[PDB]
C-alpha cells in the first residue's frame, strides 16, 4: 500500500497499481531524513488524507513507527515489510523515476548522507566536554532561579510551594495562570495536575495568607518564570547536541553505556585521547571521591547490591577500555559484540 | 619484470612483478583516484590497482582460490559494512559503470571518508544506516543481484537474511565474511560455522565456504543463492 | 503650533486657528502617558508627516524632550511653553470636546491615574527585597554561562577571547555572527567595534589556530550565547521593575540615593520598616564588613578621597534615616528639602 | 448645643456646639462621605463637615481671620500637593458640582488615597505628578481661577509663578503656603517671607500674608492675584 522512494511517497493497491503517487515538496534528504526513521511528514500527510477521500480505510506501510503513529492520528494501519508497494516500486525503479533513476538515487542518497554526518573535526571530544560542562552549568543556573521564583512567588502565594514541589510544574503554574486570581478548574487541568492536587490548590487559594500583587508585580515575575523555561529548553539543546556529536566522536563508547554517561567519562578523563590511554582499573574509579565510580550509574550495576557491584563494574571498565580504543583510532562500531559479551559475563555474576 | 594477465574472474586481474611474487589486482575506474594507499600499476596506458588480501577481506577469499564470485561487471550489490571503501572500491572497479553499489555503513566518522570518493566514483551511494534495520534505509535502494556483508555483530545471520528478504532479487547470490569470534566468543570456531552455515541453510543454498587463513584468523567467507 | 488634550493632537498656525487635529488611535492614557514625558507616539507622528506634505516645515511643541525626538527624526522644531496651541487648547475646552468637557477629561485623567498608579500591597517592600536579590542572581548566572561561552567557543576561534574583553559584545559577537567564516567587515561594524579592532580580529581570523566547527556544532553554541542575550534583558527588567516599584514603596529614598541603591538599603535591612527603625550610625555601615558601607556608592562620597568620605557618609545617613521613615508611615515627597541641605552641608565638608 | 451659622466665606460654615467653642465646617457635597475621618453634623436634612485647622493649612488660615478667600463656588482651581485630599475635599465642598479641581500629586502612595473619593467626588480629577514640570501634565489640566499650592519643595516660589504662567486664569488668584524652613533651614522666618514675598511680587500682586500659628510653626500663607 503505502511506500517510499527518493522521490516521493507512492501508494498502491492489492495489485500493485499505482493508486496516487505524491512527490515531497521540501528537499528529499530532508523529508526522508524523517519519514525513514518513522516520523509522519507534511507530504505524507496530505497523501493520507487525500486516499481518505477515495474510499480508502486500509492502509500499510514499510516502518512500525509509521504506522502507529498513522492511527493514532486516525487512520487504521498495520505494518509490513516490504509491503506490496515498496517492492514494486525497488524492482522497477525506471517505472517510476526514469531512465536516469539511479543518478537520482545517487544525489539524493549522497545528499541526505552529507546532512546526516557531521564534517571532520579535531576537537569535537573537546565541544563535547564543554557541552557537558554547560549541561552542568545549565542545571546550577536553573536552581539558583528556580529558588529565587519560589521564594519570590511565594510573597503573593506562599501555600503553593509544597503543594508544586515538582519545579517544572512550580515554573508552569507562575509562567501560564500568574496572578494567584487567575486560577481555574481547566488551568490547574490544562497543567496536568491530579486532580486531587487540583483540590488542594484551589481550597489553599481561598484561604492564601499572601500578600496582594497588582499587574507590575506580576509581570516581572512571570519574565523569571519564562527565563526559567527558555533554560529547560537551552538544557535540551544541550542533551540533544551531545547525543548527535557523541556519534562522530565515540559511537562504540554511546552504545555502551549511552552518550549522555559516554560524554562524562571523556570529561572526566581530558579528552577522548586521554579516556583510550586508561586502564580498566582506572576507569573504574573515574570521576569520583561521598562520591565513587561514575559508571555506577549504570543500569546494570545500579539495579544490584553493592556486593554484586564491584564484579559488574570490573567487567564494564573492561569493555569500555576496548571501546574507548576502537573509538579514538577509527570509530569502527563494534559495540555489539562487547555488549553481548558483557551481558553474558553479568548473569555469571547473578 | 611487472606483468599484468587477465584472471578467471572478469574485473579481476593476476599480476606479478620484480619480487617474483603473484598479485591480485583490478582496472582503476576513476584513473588517478587512491582510495587506500593501494599500490597503482600502469599496463599499457591503463591503470590497475593491486588488491591488498591483508586489507580486504574479499580479497584474502580469491586470494585463496574463492570458487564462486557473483559480483560481475553490470551487476548491482548492496553491501552492508561499507566502511571506508577499501575493499568496496575494487567491486567499484569491477562492477563498472554499468553497475550499482548501495553501501551501509553505521560509524558516520567512517562513512565519511568515502564520501570525498564518490563523487568521481559515481557508481556507489555512501549511505549511512544500520543493517539491523533495513528498513531504515528502504527508499535509498532497489533490488539487488548481489548482496555482500562484512559486520561486526552477533545477530551477522539474520542480517543477511533479513537484508535478503527485503533486497535482494529472487534466484540471487549473497556473500558473508563471518567472523566467528563476533558470534560466539566462547564457542569453537568450527562449532560456530556450523550453526551460522545451518541457519543461513533454512533460507539460502550455501554454494560455497572458504577459510581466510592466513589473512584472517577464524574467519570464513560464505557465499550463498537466494531461492 | 502643536499641544496635546484629553482626545488628541491638535495643530495651530500663528493666529490660534486649527489647522489638523488627530485623535488618539489607541486608549487616551496609554498615549498621553507617552507625549506627556516627551516620547513620539504613532498619531503624533501622522499627524506630523501630514502637516508636512501641506507646506509646513516649522513646528513647536510645549515638551522639549518631544520637540528633540522630533528634529533628530527629520522635522526642525522649536520648544515653546505654553505654546498657542496650547494656550487655545486650555483656554476654551468646549470648542473641541463639547459641553461635557470637564467629564472627559475627568474620565482620561482618572484612567490615566490609575494606570500610573500600583494598587496597594503589604508586601511591596518584600517584593522589591527580591528582585534585588534576583538581579544578583541574574549577574552570577550571566557569568557563570558567558565563561562558559567563552571557553566553549574558543575551542572555534580562541583569538577573539581577548579582543572581546567586554561580555556584550563576545556574547553578541557568537550570536550575530556565529561561525567565524561569517566575519565581514560590515559586521563587525554592525556589532560597533572601533575599525582598528575590525583589523586585529580580521587578522586574528586569518591566523586563527582553532579547531573545525560545522553547522552543528555552531549552532548549539548559538543558542547559549541566545539565552545569555535573554539574561541581559531579564536583567534589565529587573532593573525596570525595581525602578518602578520603589516609587510606591520609599519615593523618599529613591530620590536621595536612587533606586537601586535605596532597594539595596531595603534589602540590606530586611524590610523598610527595619530600616525605618535603624539610625543613622547604623545606616552608615550599613551592607558591609574588605566591602565597608553600601551608601559609600553615594557619588558625592566615591568621587572624594577616604579622608572626606566618612564626614559625607553621616550627613547622608542622616538624611536617609529621615527618608526612611516619611516613605514607611506616609510616602509624602520630602527627598528635595533633604536634598538640598545634604548638599550644602557637603560643599561646608569640602 | 449644636448651631450652625453662615461665614463670611461663600461655602464655609460657623459652628459652636456643646463645649461652646465654635469651628469651621463645608457642606458635604457627597452626603455620607468621610475622607479623614473628619467630624460631620446634621443641621437639617442637610451634612456639614467640620474643616480641623489642625489637618488643614487653608484651616487654620481660615480660623486665622484670612482676609481673601479666592476659592469660590464655580470656581476651578489647580491644587498643586494635594496629597490625600483632606484641604481639597473642602475646596470641593465650597467649589461645588460647577467647580473643577485638578489635584496635581508626585507620591503615588498618597495619590491613591485619594483616588476611590473622586469617584463619587467627581469633582476632582486626581493627577499623578511634579509640580516642577507643569509640562508634563498639560493635557490633563485647562486654565484655571485659582491655584492653591501646598508643596514641601524649596523651589516652592518658581513654582507657584511656573504654573501661574501656564494654568492660572489673567487676574487670576493664586494661594501658597510656605514653609520657611522648606526655603532655606538656615535663614530665619521672617527673612525668608520677606524674600519669598519679593520674589512672588515680581509676577505676582501680593494681596495677603497671614502666618499660621498657633497651628502651623514658621508657616505663611500667602494669596495674589496674576496681572
Amino acid at each position: 500500500f503505502i511506500s517510499e522512494n527518493v522521490r516521493g511517497i507512492y501508494a498502491f493497491d492489492e495489485n500493485g497499481n499505482l493508486i496516487e503517487k505524491r512527490y515531497f515538496t521540501d528537499k528529499p534528504e530532508k523529508v526522508l531524513d524523517q519519514l525513514l526513521k518513522g516520523e509522519i511528514t507534511k507530504d505524507l500527510e496530505e497523501l493520507l488524507n487525500s486516499l481518505k477521500e477515495k474510499g480508502y480505510d486500509e492502509f500499510v506501510f514499510e516502518h512500525p513507527e509509521l504506522s502507529r503513529r498513522a492511527k493514532e492520528l486516525g487512520f487504521s494501519a498495520t505494518t509490513e515489510f516490504p509491503n506490496i508497494a515498496g517492492e514494486r516500486l525497488r524492482s522497477n525503479p525506471e517505472e517510476f523515476l526514469g531512465e536516469n533513476w539511479f543518478e537520482e538515487y545517487y544525489k539524493v542518497g549522497v545528499a541526505l548522507t552529507r546532512m546526516r554526518i557531521q564534517e571532520q573535526s579535531g576537537a569535537r571530544d573537546k565541544m563535547v566536554i564543554q557541552a557537558i560542562e554547560a549541561l552542568d552549568d545549565v542545571d546550577k543556573v536553573i536552581n539558583l532561579l528556580v529558588a529565587r521564583l519560589r521564594e519570590w512567588y511565594s510573597l503573593h502565594f506562599p501555600e503553593l510551594d509544597e503543594l508544586l514541589p515538582k519545579h517544572p510544574q512550580y515554573v508552569a503554574f507562575v509562567k501560564t495562570v500568574g496572578h494567584r486570581d487567575n486560577i481555574n478548574e481547566e488551568v490547574l487541568r490544562e497543567l496536568g495536575l491530579s486532580e486531587e492536587k487540583i483540590k488542594k490548590i484551589l481550597e489553599a487559594k481561598e484561604k492564601t495568607m499572601g500578600a496582594w500583587m497588582d499587574q507590575t508585580d506580576i509581570e516581572v515575575v512571570r519574565q523569571l518564570a519564562e527565563e526559567i523555561d527558555r533554560l529547560y529548553q537551552l538544557r535540551k539543546k544541550l542533551e540533544d547536541y551531545i547525543d548527535r556529536a557523541m556519534d562522530d566522536v565515540a559511537p562504540n563508547l554511546k552504545a555502551l553505556v549511552g552518550a549522555k554517561l559516554a560524554a562524562r567519562l571523556i570529561s572526566l578523563a581530558g579528552g577522548l585521547r586521554e579516556l583510550a590511554m586508561m586502564p580498566s582499573s582506572t576507569i573504574q574509579v573515574l570521576g569520583a571521591e561521598p562520591k565513587h565510580g561514575v559508571i555506577y550509574q549504570y543500569p546494570a550495576i545500579n539495579r544490584s547490591p553493592w556486593w554484586q557491584r564491584g564484579k559488574i563494574a570490573r567487567a564494564l571498565a573492561g569493555k569500555l577500555a576496548i571501546a574507548a580504543r576502537v573509538d579514538y583510532f577509527s570509530g569502527e562500531y563494534i559495540a555489539e559484540e562487547l555488549k553481548k559479551e558483557l551481558e553474558a559475563r553479568i548473569r555469571e555474576i547473578k | 619484470m611487472v606483468e599484468v594477465k587477465k584472471h578467471k574472474f572478469p574485473g579481476v586481474y593476476v599480476v606479478i612483478d620484480d619480487d617474483g611474487s603473484e598479485k591480485i589486482a583490478t582496472k582503476n575506474l576513476v584513473p588517478g583516484q587512491r582510495v587506500y594507499g593501494e599500490r597503482v600499476i600502469k599496463w599499457e596506458g591503463e591503470e590497475y590497482r593491486i588488491w591488498n588480501p591483508h586489507r580486504s577481506k574479499l580479497g584474502a577469499a580469491i586470494v585463496n582460490g574463492l570458487k564462486n564470485f557473483p559480483i560481475k561487471p553490470g551487476k548491482s550489490v548492496l553491501y552492508l559494512g561499507i566502511a571506508s571503501g577499501t575493499t568496496a572500491s575494487h567491486v567499484s572497479d569491477i562492477v563498472g559503470w554499468e553497475g550499482k553499489i548501495y553501501g551501509i555503513e553505521f560509524s558516520p566518522r567512517v562513512l565519511r571518508e568515502l564520501v570525498p570518493i564518490v563523487e568521481e566514483r559515481r557508481n556507489i551511494i555512501p549511505i549511512l544506516g544500520d543493517a539491523t534495520k533495513p528498513e531504515e534505509y528502504r527508499a535509498l535502494v532497489t533490488k539487488v543481484d548481489v548482496i555482500f556483508e562484512d559486520v561486526a555483530q552477533p545477530t551477522q545471520a539474520k542480517i543477511l537474511i533479513d537484508n535478503a528478504k527485503a533486497y535482494l532479487k529472487r534466484g540471487g547470490y549473497g556473500m558473508i565474511a563471518v567472523k566467528s569470534r563476533s558470534i560466539d566468543v566462547t564457542k569453537e570456531p568450527e562449532q560456530v560455522f556450523k550453526e551460522v552455515e545451518r541457519e543461513l541453510s533454512e533460507y539460502f543454498e550455501v554454494i560455497e565456504r572458504l577459510n581466510l587463513e592466513p589473512y584472517e584468523k577464524d574467519h570464513a567467507l560464505f557465499v550463498v543463492r537466494k531461492p
